[PDB]
């Protein structure tokens, strides 16, 4: 809580705007407003990894006491990181769930926004940072160390019955004096059945970046309805169960309903031009449903493509034969929905909810929003994150990537929209350059069993996919095709690998991988799994990214690495 | 006057002229309106429009005008020579004579 600490927020600070994300700029660009509200001058930062972290703060070495932590924290006992932390406060609103308690405890310059269903790490700092064996933090027979040292009385301290602390078992003797180590490893390790089961099994994330910030500012008599749309960007970034597990998807159908079915600054005069009060609507999260013809969707939909095999023609025979039950035209089924005749686009959605009942794809419809600025338009709630990431363009001019991070922050203004359609120049063509090796894949059958998973690697770059995140998508695009449709469950469901050719960046074998179908809540051991081969051997490995699921090799230090990675 | 449907006046009655005055938003530049005023920089005697403001205004007229379009456009001629000729003078000191224009969709 900071209803009290926000009262403190006057003196100098840094609002770093945390590592690569949608949600950051959503949950920060709000705050360039609030700072000019309370008359605060500011400074904000691009982060791509721990590289950026001190390479810049080493340039900003003050004692600036009010400091942020979002999308970060699972990196260092960050006093170990920022040793110039003496009393310089940090601020926690991070979504990275698995973090170390060393930054929770020693709670000098950190603030716990803590409420959760995990009472499993209670003394984990009281032993882990407290114990050791073959330990020197003790007295000795020598007359030099017969003084009050940091007598931790622990697995740090003596094993000759000179130690105040360690009331856990007997100190005179259990069966001998030296059984202290035995119980120390027992107590150390027997919980590492759970502790090292934490942080060495998988990784996943928490919650929002500005939902609290809405509620923080909800008290401030602030009906900045615009900011709600800024908010939902971060919501449907990863509340979407199509990407990341929410559950609260179906339980904030109450809350934000309880927000905005409640919150109505105009019950009487809301039907006019600028930013009419919003709606919730039961809609899709379909592949860019609105602005281009159906025949873009009916191919480019994974939820169609998962169940129907549409890269080939039987899908299309299945397609149109299901358009029998609608009896849609075809010319109209190849122009933009918004451009079609009108009773069709109007009437269209109403029947699809019901006459998708029988054709294996019933779960295309979800809950969403929709609103505008004026009368040029009706932008769409879900139709916004995807044009953004066309500006996350992996140009190697050395100027674009940092600077285009700034353009994003200039993007979500009402004033700045000419740029915005440029994404749509870029986005769709990506989305159908998607197939550009897929049907070359499913028929080449470039899926590799590779033991206890499924496995793929690409060996030729895309200027598109130099940029990293689509690597996950293509991985998420195909195993449905052959691996999930021509098989039984025993021979189908296993996770996958997805390599990234850096045909330009000197050769370093970038990669991501993902779980099998219908195993989502089974969080990915890939949170650690790639440490398997690396922990054993490791060869020039990197974890320079903030992300867990992310790596970087050499051109040729991947196969024997992968051979170690068999397990 | 046949005031049931297919009404012979609606457009010039109030509607399209005033929608055009509804083509009127902040920045004080959202206009299909002073377009002709910059045509009167030379007297080009024409104007441009869309077919996707009426969609941004309604869903009622777009399936309607398609029936009788070449009627609507001289209805619009009438609209103009009634509208801008209001704008030829604020208060009673300007009009030599009216004229005619064209519209571009």
């Amino acid at each position: 809580l900071r209803n009290d600490f926000y009262r403190q927020l006057v003196g100098k600070r840094i609002l770093i705007v945390v590592n690569y994300d949608i949600d950051a700029i959503c949950a920060s660009r709000i705050l360039q407003a609030l700072f000019k509200y309370d008359h605060m001058l500011y400074t904000v930062v691009p982060i791509m990894g721990v590289t950026g972290l001190k390479r810049a703060y080493g340039e900003h070495q003050g004692d600036v006491k009010y400091v942020v932590l979002v999308n970060c924290g699972g990196c260092v006992d960050i006093v170990e990181l920022l040793q110039p932390s003496d009393d310089v406060t940090f601020f926690i609103c991070d979504s990275h769930r698995p973090l170390d308690v060393c930054n929770i405890y020693s709670d000098r310059q950190v603030c716990i926004l803590g409420d959760a269903s995990l009472e499993e790490n209670i003394p984990a700092f009281e032993t882990i940072f407290y114990d050791s064996e073959g330990e020197d933090e003790d007295e000795d027979e020598s007359s030099d160390t017969e003084q009050q040292h940091d007598d931790s009385g622990a697995g740090e301290s003596d094993q000759e019955d000179q130690a105040p602390r360690s009331r856990k078992l007997s100190r005179l003797e259990r069966h001998e004096q030296r059984i202290l180590k035995q119980r120390a490893r027992r107590q150390w390790e027997s919980e590492r059945d759970r502790i090292m089961f934490e942080y060495t099994q998988f990784s996943y994330y928490g919650r929002s970046a500005a939902l609290m910030v809405f509620e923080l500012a909800w008290k401030l008599s602030k009906d900045n309805m615009d900011l709600l749309w800024w908010a939902i960007v971060g919501i449907t970034e990863q509340l979407l169960l199509g990407k990341i597990e929410s559950g609260a998807y179906t339980l904030e159908l109450e809350q934000i309903q309880s927000h905005v079915s409640r919150l109505t600054n105009k019950t009487n005069d809301q039907n006019t031009m600028s930013a009419s009060k919003i709606t919730f609507e039961n809609d899709l999260h379909l592949v860019l449903y609105r602005h281009w013809p159906v025949t873009e969707s009916m191919r480019y939909s994974r939820y169609s493509s998962c169940q129907l095999k549409l890269w080939t023609l039987r899908g299309e025979k299945r397609l149109h034969e299901l358009l029998l039950e609608m009896g849609l035209p075809l010319v109209h089924a190849r122009q933009t929905y918004g451009a079609m005749d009108l009773v069709l686009r109007k009437e269209f959605f109403s029947m699809v909810e019901r006459l998708a009942e029988k054709y294996d794809i019933a779960d295309i419809v979800y809950g969403t929003f929709t609103l505008s600025y004026g009368y040029r338009s009706r932008y769409a709630a879900a139709d916004y994150v995807y044009a953004l990431l066309a500006i996350m363009e992996s140009v190697k001019k050395h100027k674009t990537p940092e600077d285009c991070f700034l353009e994003a922050s200039d993007a979500l203004s009402r004033q700045h929209k000419q740029l915005l359609s440029a994404g749509i120049d870029q986005a769709k063509l990506l989305h159908a350059a998607v197939f550009r090796q897929v049907q070359s894949s499913l028929e080449a059958r470039q899926v590799h069993s590779a033991g206890s998973f499924f496995y793929y690697v690409l060996q030729e770059e895309h200027a598109f996919f130099s940029y990293p995140y689509a690597l996950g998508l293509l991985a998420r695009f195909l195993l449905r095709g052959h691996v999930a449709t021509s098989r039984a469950r025993q021979a189908s469901d296993l996770p996958l690998i997805a390599s990234c050719p850096l045909n330009a960046s000197e050769g370093m074998c970038l990669l991501v991988g993902i779980v099998p179908v219908r195993e989502d809540s089974p969080r990915n051991f890939f949170g650690k799994a790639f440490e398997q081969a690396a922990q054993k051997s490791g060869v020039a490995l990197l974890q320079d990214f903030f992300e867990p699921a992310v790596v970087q090799l050499r051109q040729s230090d991947l196969t024997r690495f992968l051979d170690s990675l068999t397990v | 006057n046949q005031q049931d449907a297919q009404i012979n006046l609606q457009a010039v009655k109030k509607k399209y002229k005033e929608f055009i005055r509804t083509f009127n938003e902040e920045n004080f530049f959202y206009k299909y309106r002073d377009t002709l005023k910059r045509n009167y920089l030379n007297g080009r005697y024409f104007l441009e429009i869309e077919m996707e403001d009426l969609v941004g205004f309604d869903e009622t007229l777009a399936d309607k005008l398609n029936k009788q379009p070449t009627e609507h456009l001289e209805i619009f001629e009438e609209a103009a020579r009634e509208v801008a000729d209001e704008i030829t003078a604020p208060r009673p000191e300007h009009e030599e004579h009216m004229h005619d224009i064209q519209i571009l969709l």
